[PDB]
């Protein structure tokens, strides 16, 4: 997260981190959605262009974490998986269209002041949030800066990092890149007259973007972190998948595989 | 710096699983009866050019000798030696040695398996080959710098016979040199030479000897290459550099980007990475996927095993995050050569008629090399950076767990040095 | 009520934690707001 802050122990309960097992490292975000069930961007998992195709036992989730590299004991709960889900009209080819996948976990897991699921969308709350100007709130630990800072790097967080971003107009977000947007996707972040800035950046990619809803004061995921060109650059935006556009997938997988 | 960057220990956490109890294992019945031979032939040679068949027994050795030199040293010591100064060394010495005590040494280093490979093959082909070898390696110019001396040393006493004298110098560019061990001044004026001859390289070549010594081997080897793809300073940074499941250090980490060979090896479980140096020559870069997987890759390392790494590689853009360090050992590889075979060599009783008309005890094999790595190189490789970027952890391969790294010569497949870096902030 | 939570997927194959999700234990349930949520709530200010 780019020109985000440090978040408040237990401010993103459903954050999930995605590592390799074998050798350890951290390679996406995720989240939370049920004891069972995991949410994450597809591409996290299948991108063939970086020879990225991982099986269910490549991973291990970690849940429950605030610093990013300490083994947080009797906090942080470690997991396997038991199987991975990528969405069968995956586009990886050319805008990473309907970049999501569901893993589900190898054995439930039990909930605590620092393990807690998100919501998922309805149609009337996706339809009342998602318009031009409403934030979002991005969480990661992935890198600080876009840019190398000679003899130093890019920069970690030593803690998940959280920031607040506006979405922005389709008009706007066609406008930024020559990339093909589609309607399962959305963006969001600061305009160049705006003032404020912030951005996902590497390592952030799976992360959730939420919305607390003021109709019910629960936290609902709104979006995934997918793409962009480059973290935080002025006239362009960090793009998300449109997760209620794709909750009937889910629902599917959930049916025929969730017991 | 106020924050731990902790290894998890995922056999140790899981056990503490509920369902760890229920675990149902297999008991160690009767009797089975079962087996598969063995027998690894060569049919690495099809298409192997003459010096490439022997330098692919050298290699042969060379693995089985680490597997030896390895258990002589901790876990956590850093390892570094030159196979082709060892092999070549053996060949030369041999060139004197007659009966059982040359059989050893001819069986040992595999010389007995190149001259059975072809019917137009005899152990003249061997010191041949050894000579055009040292020839292009020691003997001209391609890029790097590589110094190195590998003579043989007797004492005074013990005259040398002309034929082998006038051989070793024919077929190895070296020396059977005359020696007085037990005079201090012999030793500053020797160790001055070497120095003036490898330009200041190859220093304190005979130092803390054994006064009353017979005879030894020395073989001191000094390299340093340049990357084709240099790294490029700015990107040098510190970073963890993982000891053991429990340790880690800080070390200037090196980091570039660029289309390297690299694959994964599922049979060894670990990752494979080759970096190209000017000249023709390249290291090969093995990390195992885990900590405790260092001791098995070890076991298993043979010729064909890189035959394999080297077919099933692909290039690909990626970043490379690769430690600075040196090495600097000093060995005496007698007991390692002992212990695989070569005995009688070692032994008074030994037969060396070749060498000398009077009996002479060799109790040192002296093998030292040096080698540095930092990030120069020729230059550039383009610093693109562009659009579409999926935000996931990128692809990189980093070399920041003890590893393991093979330096070959292209042309002649010649495994030039071997080493085990555990830790890259001692030598 | 508008303001309750109405529940999507089936338990049995979802798992549970529906019924309860989006509410913080350290801050819905203790009546704690982050430092942040404000913002969010400000920008929800109509369309
Ligand atoms: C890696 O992903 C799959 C493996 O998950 C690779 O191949 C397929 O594997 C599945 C089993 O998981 C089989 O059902 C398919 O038949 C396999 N395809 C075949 C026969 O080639 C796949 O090749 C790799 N990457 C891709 C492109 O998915
Ligand atoms: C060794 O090789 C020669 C041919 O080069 C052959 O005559 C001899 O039988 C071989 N010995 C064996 C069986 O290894
Ligand atoms: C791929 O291209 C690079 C750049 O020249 C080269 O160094 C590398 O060896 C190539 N890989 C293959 C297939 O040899
Ligand atoms: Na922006």
């Amino acid at each position: 997260i780019v020109e985000g802050s440090d978040a408040e122990i237990g401010m993103s309960p459903w954050q999930v981190m995605l590592f390799r097992k074998s050798p350890q490292e951290l390679l996406c975000g995720a989240s939370l959605i049920s004891d069972r069930w995991v949410l994450t961007a597809a591409h996290c998992l299948l991108y063939p262009p970086w020879d990225k195709n991982f099986t269910e036992n490549d991973l291990l989730v970690r849940i429950g974490k605030h610093s990013r590299t300490r083994y947080e004991r009797n906090i942080e709960k470690i997991s396997m998986l038991e199987k991975i889900y990528i969405h069968p009209r995956y586009n990886w080819r050319e805008n990473l269209d309907r970049d999501i996948a569901l893993m589900k976990l190898k054995k439930p897991v039990a909930f605590s002041d620092y393990i807690h699921p998100v919501c998922l969308p309805d149609r009337e709350t996706a339809a009342s949030l998602l318009q031009a100007g409403y934030k979002g709130r991005v969480t990661g630990w992935g890198n600080l800066k876009e840019t190398w800072t000679a003899n130093v790097g890019k920069g970690q967080p030593s803690v998940l990092q959280v920031v607040n971003l506006p979405i922005v107009e389709r008009p706007v977000c066609k406008d930024s890149t020559r990339i093909r947007i589609t309607d399962n996707m959305f963006c969001a972040g600061y305009k160049p007259d705006e003032g404020k800035r912030g951005d996902a950046c590497e390592g952030d990619a799976g992360g959730p973007f939420v919305m607390k809803s003021p109709f019910n004061n629960r936290w609902y995921q709104m979006g995934i972190v997918s793409w962009g060109e480059g973290c935080d650059r002025d006239g362009k935006y960090g793009f998300y998948t449109h997760v209620f556009r794709l909750k009937k997938w889910i629902q599917k997988v959930i049916d025929q595989f969730g017991e | 710096g106020e924050e731990d960057d902790d290894y998890l220990d995922l056999e140790k956490i899981f056990s503490e699983d509920d369902d760890y109890i229920d675990i149902v294992d297999s008991l160690s019945v009767s009797p089975t009866d079962s087996d598969v031979s063995a027998g690894n032939i060569l049919q690495l040679f099809h298409g192997k050019s003459r010096i490439q068949r022997l330098n692919i027994l050298n290699a042969k050795f060379a693995f089985n000798l680490y597997r030896v030199l390895k258990d002589q040293v901790n876990t956590f010591d850093n390892i570094f030696i030159a196979p082709v100064g060892i092999s070549t060394a053996m060949g030369m010495i041999s060139l004197g040695l007659k009966g059982e005590t040359h059989e050893q040494v001819h069986s040992i280093l595999h010389f007995k398996d190149f001259v059975n490979a072809s019917s137009k093959y005899e152990i003249t082909t061997i010191h041949n080959l050894f000579r055009k070898l040292t020839h292009r390696l020691f003997r001209r110019n391609f890029g790097y710098t590589l110094r190195s001396v590998n003579d043989l040393y007797i004492q005074k006493q013990f005259p040398i016979l002309l034929d082998f004298k006038t051989k070793v110098r024919e077929y190895y560019f070296a020396e059977a040199q005359i020696a007085d061990f037990s005079d201090p001044a012999f030793i500053s004026k020797t160790n001055n030479h070497i120095m003036k001859l490898t330009k200041g390289l190859i220093k304190d070549a005979l130092e803390n000897i054994d006064p009353a010594t017979q005879m030894m081997i020395l073989n001191c080897i000094y390299f340093k290459g340049s990357w084709v793809n240099k790294f490029p300073v700015e990107m040098t940074h510190n970073h963890n550099f993982r000891l053991n499941e429990r340790e880690v250090v800080k070390v200037s980490m090196m980091q570039t980007k660029g289309n390297f060979l690299a694959a994964n090896d599922q049979e060894l479980d670990c990752d494979i990475l080759q970096l190209e140096y000017v000249g023709g020559i390249s290291m090969l870069i093995v990390v195992p996927h885990k900590m405790s997987g260092m001791k098995t890759l070890e076991a298993q390392l043979t010729p064909r095993v890189v035959e394999r790494w080297q077919k099933s590689m692909t290039n690909r853009t990626r970043e490379v995050l690769l430690p600075k360090f040196k090495l600097e050992k000093n060995y005496n590889l007698v007991e390692s050569l002992k212990l695989m075979g070569i005995r009688m060599l070692f032994d008074k009783n030994g037969n060396m008629a070749g060498i000398s008309d009077q009996r002479i005890a060799i109790d040192l094999f002296k093998h030292q090399g040096t080698i540095t790595v930092n990030e120069e190189g020729t230059q550039a490789t383009t610093v693109t950076t562009v659009g579409f970027m999926p935000l996931s952890t990128q692809v990189r391969f980093t070399v920041d767990r003890p590893f393991l790294f093979l330096i070959y010569e292209h042309r002649t497949s010649c495994l030039l040095f071997m080493g085990r870096v555990a830790n890259p902030s001692r030598s | 009520a508008t303001s309750e939570y109405q529940t999507f997927f089936n338990p049995r194959t979802f798992g549970s934690g529906e019924a309860d999700c989006g509410l913080r234990p350290l801050f819905e349930k203790k009546s704690l707001e982050d430092k942040t949520e404000r913002e969010l709530l400000e920008s929800y200010i109509d369309g």
